[PDB]
């Protein structure tokens, strides 16, 4: 699947805390 | 001596040639180096053993990994870290799974 436009990771939401 | 570096460098080049079908990004891109501790400090508190392609290559050159078995486990850890940290179906998660399927085939051939 296409890369996120900024190149960032895709953490699960709970791990973004 | 270079130990197993020549063989693992070949594996890494083959991995880098696995490109996404839509945007052609190499599936290795996000695994080349560890996440920045500045950008993702909490990654280092949830992932017990960080691993990336640069570390695997350096470990082969410095003798820390002397066997393909060791590299196999390092890659397994790297992919497990990505499947734990990133949303299922995200670009990072899919790249981990596609690369893991590729490396599994390569290790099978090198264990035949």
């Amino acid at each position: 699947t296409a890369r996120k436009s900024t190149g960032g990771k895709a953490p699960r939401k709970q791990l973004a805390y | 001596s270079l130990g197993i570096f020549p063989t693992v460098e070949k594996l890494v080049e083959e991995m880098r040639e696995q490109l996404d079908e839509v945007d052609s990004h190499p599936r290795t891109s996000i695994f080349e180096k560890l996440p920045s501790k500045r950008d993702y400090p909490d990654y280092f508190k949830v992932i017990e053993k960080p691993m990336a392609i640069d570390i695997i290559l350096k470990n082969c050159k410095n003798g820390t990994y002397k066997t393909l078995e060791e590299v196999r486990q390092a890659l397994q850890t790297m992919f497990e870290n990505a499947r734990f940290y990133n949303e299922e179906g995200s670009w990072v998660y899919v790249d981990a799974d596609k690369l893991n399927e590729f490396t599994d085939e390569w290790f099978k051939e090198h264990s035949s």
